[PDB]
RNA sequence: AAUUUAAUUUCAAUAAAGCAAUCCCCUGAAAUUGUUUUCACUUUCUCCCCGCACUAAUGUGGGGAAAACUGGCUUUAUUUCU
RNA sequence: CAUUUUUGGUAAGCAGAACUGGCGAUGAGGGAUGCUCCUAACGCUUGGAUAAGGUGCCUAAAUAUUCGCUCAUGAGAUCCCA
């Protein structure tokens, strides 16, 4: 529906297996959940992991399932812990981060934004190894601990912007910053 | 626009945006009187701006400064130069736009009688954070020796005090107009009076 | 123990800060698909973003927006933090906040403007005609006063 | 980063405050002191009845925390100054030549003669509201007093800066007038 | 007073330029009220009249007219492309135009 | 501006019932190959105790209770109140 | 001449090779400008919608939205490219 705050990164549960052979009379079936912008991207990342772990390329296997995975309670805000492997210019690093968000997909988008903004790391150079809902008391980030207080009621303190129609070129008098 | 003369009170406005908005209007078609032009804001610091003006002064010519550039010292002329930069002034179309612009430091009284407009996106408050350094264009000009400042300071104060006397008189007049209007609202025929009230009187 | 005349003192403080991001405060959306609608502050996602939830009158679903897209109103209704749509409807109906908004000067300017926007051609003439009657009478009163 | 940072600033009993829109003014026995803080964008609020001031910042960063701690210290100095003037006791050191300290202009300008036997005059005028007296008790001692710790210190610094040698060794030659003791009346 | 105008005001901008390139088939029109594509879309099919003053008597008169019609936007701020029955002169850039209420 | 019948772990009210209280839709933390079992977690503009105004606050720091309004489940009907 | 592989030579907008594509023999749009980079090869016209590429102004489209990071008493800002 939305296109004003929207994230098109979604989560897909993907299942595949090795093709039956004389050597592989009974295959091994493999499942994983993967965050991607589309089904082809999800599949290609799944295939890359099948290649990295197993000996199975797209040629050597067959896809059992790919399906988008559904938010249980979208109105509820939840504490996500996310564990990364990422590449810098001069090396590879592991990192564990906390985000309070409605859903895991919002968190992954936030994570890519954070890694890009603060570390210059592109989506290609990041690998999420597990994102999951965790207890509020177990968060290490002060900015999320501050939200988790009993009484939250800060003053808003931001600029007006309106929209294109009432985005006047010139004005008779000077604007009111406080807004009250 | 669609009006004979825009007058702009350029106090508290940020240089680049103020110039750009003026320029596109000149190109669109409009005579524009830029007024109160020492109280324009540059986003750099005083030292940083002094350095930039120093580089501008350093730029001259080896050959013959009679064919050199102009190091205009008026804050109004600084705005004018910036607008000129934002016009294709070596054309005829650009020259016509350039001619349409009028610049003045302080409030010239024939155009103080006129209404003043502002450009709301271009204020220092509007596009700069509070905790980041800035510098007033007149302050910078004074630093690099323009020094026509005290006369304007006296003139602006005298004009402002008269404007206060004008504002109180205007308030008196408006209050009296409100009082007669409210009294003579009773005398209107009921249905018509109800309609006028409905649509916001 | 409790306040007596110290009650006046706390009351008569001149503190600038008001319109806190409290749960159940009314806010006017200024941008996006649901612009010009009024809505309550439910949750706070993060420093930029909040969970807003429309009035049943205004027709805006429960959803995340940036706080920057709201113009906060004075009124606020105190509610428990976990509440959903039935309780929000029951509370809004109870507290009659839209009437308070209509009474409020910004609300009043908006509703007057709304009438003026929707006014028909005959209605427009009637406003002109009424103002003309008023000016005639008002000028006659100005003659009267001296 | 943080949403909320606060400070609760105790005020002495006699202080007559007037601090609106971050233009802080404190009056007391020794004077009225005015000091803008309008570059610092924070919610200091007064409480007259139960005394104290509450300072609060919205959406703090460590820069903001530095500002809050700085302002509260600065405000406390303003209270301290009006209640009791800040006195900088400056001892005049010389290992050879008598250095003549003649206070002129009603405790406003100290005349200094004969630094390193120079046979010449250095006059060093004070800032507004900072009195320069001499000590009856200790011959080398000079009292620099006023309502503001910054102006008295600056006045003292000006006196040091005025005296100091161009080019005879800093380790060897120790002569000049220095700030010994920072007190109040 | 004596006249009633019965059009809305506009400003004949340039032709439908792009950086350092010219298309003279389409003209760019600023309509006084508009500042959005969506609002401009209301006025999209309307007949447009450029009236201009001249030196000599032509058909006994010193006023002449070019006709065109608005037809599609040129931006999100509602600046609109108009196609005319013959190209309007660059001399008339920044001049006024009449946007009729019909069809 | 919409629209059709499908498809895909999708609701939300409506007003009468029930059910459990750190309990539950949930989510934690624990003892080849499947289980399964433990205790951890809600609210409050309710009440109490200490600190009595000690707070960012039309309150508050710490310590305890209370309830099921709030949320959650099981129902029974109801969908242009939403 | 370019990418990639490449030999000599301290290196070289240097000399010498390989594969392929260009230019030469080529307009057009971008790369601020530019024989070669990128987009793309061309009768005459009308209209559309896009590419490369853009959208503060010069200069056509956003002082768009959205999250980070960033103040520099010579900051930084589109391959070749200084």
């Amino acid at each position: 529906i939305d296109n004003s705050l929207n994230t098109n990164i979604h989560q897909y549960h993907i299942v595949g297996r090795a093709i039956p052979t004389a050597k592989d009379k009974n295959p091994n079936v493999y499942r994983m959940c993967i965050f991607a912008k589309n089904d082809t991207n999800a599949k290609s990342r799944f295939w890359y992991f099948m290649k990295k772990i197993n000996k199975l390329k797209k040629s050597n296997g067959e896809l059992l399932a790919c399906e988008q995975i559904k938010e249980r309670f979208p109105l509820r805000v939840k504490n996500y812990g996310v564990l990364l492997r990422y590449d810098s210019r001069t090396g590879t690093h592991n990192m564990y981060k906390e985000f309070r968000d409605t859903t895991k997909e919002g968190a992954i988008a936030q994570l890519y934004s954070e890694m890009a903004g603060r570390h210059r790391a592109r989506a290609s150079s990041i690998n999420i190894i597990r994102i999951s809902e965790i207890s509020s008391s177990l968060v290490r980030r002060p900015h999320i601990k501050q939200l988790l207080k009993r009484r939250l009621r800060f003053p808003a303190l931001h600029l007006p912007t309106l929209q294109k129609e009432y985005r006047k070129k010139f004005a008779s008098k000077r604007p009111s910053t406080y807004r009250m | 626009m669609y009006k004979k003369e825009y007058v702009i009170d350029c106090k508290g406005h940020l240089l680049g945006r103020l110039a750009s908005l003026i320029a596109k209007e000149l190109l669109n078609g409009q005579r524009i009187v830029a007024v109160r032009c020492e109280d324009i804001n540059i986003s750099g610091s005083l030292y940083r701006n002094k350095l930039k003006y120093q580089e501008f002064l350093r730029l001259r010519t080896n050959t013959n400064p009679k064919k050199g550039p102009l190091h205009l010292r008026e804050p109004s002329k600084i705005l004018w130069r910036c607008v000129r930069g934002m016009l294709p002034h070596k054309t005829y179309k650009g020259q016509l736009a350039l001619k349409k612009l009028k610049v003045c430091v302080g409030m010239p009284a024939p155009y103080d009688k006129k209404k003043k407009y502002v450009l709301p996106s271009a204020l220092r408050a509007f596009r700069l954070k509070k905790h980041r350094r800035y510098c007033r264009l007149g302050t910078l000009s004074s630093r690099v020796g323009w020094n026509y400042d005290t006369l304007v300071k006296k003139n602006e104060v005298l004009r402002k005090q008269v404007s206060k006397a004008y504002y109180k008189k205007k308030v008196n007049n408006l209050n009296e107009k409100k009082e007669i209007k409210t009294e003579a609202l009773n005398l209107i025929n009921p249905e018509q009076r109800q309609v006028l009230e409905n649509f916001g009187y | 123990v409790e306040l007596t005349e110290e009650e006046l003192y706390i009351s008569k403080k001149n503190l600038l800060f008001k319109r806190f991001v409290e749960p159940g405060r009314l806010c006017l959306i200024e941008y996006g698909p649901y612009a010009g609608k009024l809505c309550f502050i439910v949750d706070i996602v993060t420093i930029t973003r909040v969970i807003v939830d429309g009035a049943f009158i205004t027709g805006v679903p429960r959803m995340v927006i940036p706080l920057k897209r709201l113009k906060l109103l004075k009124e606020r209704i105190k509610i428990n933090k976990n509440c959903k749509s039935g309780f929000l409807r029951k509370t809004v109906n109870s507290t009659k906040v839209l009437e308070e908004f209509n009474n409020s000067k910004l609300g009043k300017k908006m509703i007057i403007k709304k009438k003026r926007d929707e006014a028909t051609d005959f209605e427009r003439f009637q406003v002109y005609f009424a103002k003309r009657e008023l000016k005639k009478k008002m000028t006659t009163i100005k003659n009267k006063k001296n | 980063k943080t949403i909320v940072s606060t400070q609760k600033v105790l005020i002495p009993e006699g202080v007559k405050v007037a601090i609106n829109a971050r233009k802080v003014t404190v009056s007391g026995k020794y004077g009225t002191l005015r000091r803008s803080f309008r570059h610092l964008p924070i919610d200091i609020r007064l409480n007259k009845l139960k005394k104290y001031i509450k300072v609060v910042m919205w959406f703090g960063v460590p820069d903001s925390l530095a500002c809050i701690r700085t302002v509260c210290t600065h405000l406390k100095n303003m209270f301290t100054g009006v209640t009791k003037k800040f006195l900088y006791k400056m001892r005049l050191v010389h290992a050879h030549f008598p250095i003549n300290s003649n206070i002129v202009d009603n405790n406003t300008r100290i005349e200094i003669r004969n630094y390193l036997g120079e046979k010449s005059v250095r006059f060093v005028k004070a800032l507004p509201g900072v009195v320069i007296e001499k000590s009856p008790n200790v011959k080398d001692e000079i009292y620099v007093s006023g309502a503001d710790i910054e102006n008295v210190s600056l006045t003292a610094a000006l006196i040091h800066q005025s005296v100091l040698c161009r080019n005879k060794d800093i380790r060897k030659f120790l002569d000049g007038i220095y700030v010994s003791e920072v007190t109040t009346v | 007073l004596q006249a009633v105008r019965l059009y809305e005001k506009g400003v004949i901008l340039g032709y439908k330029r792009s950086q350092r390139n010219q298309d003279p088939n389409f003209t760019l029109i600023s309509i006084k009220n508009v500042n959005t594509k969506k609002h401009a879309q209301f006025y999209v099919g309307k007949r447009v009249a450029y009236v201009y003053r001249t030196t000599k008597h032509h058909d006994g008169v010193k006023i002449k007219c070019i006709w065109g019609k608005v037809c599609r936007t040129h931006g999100n701020s509602g600046v609109i492309r108009a196609k005319f029955k013959t190209h309007i002169p660059p001399k008339a850039f920044g001049d006024r135009v009449r946007i009729l209420m019909y069809p």
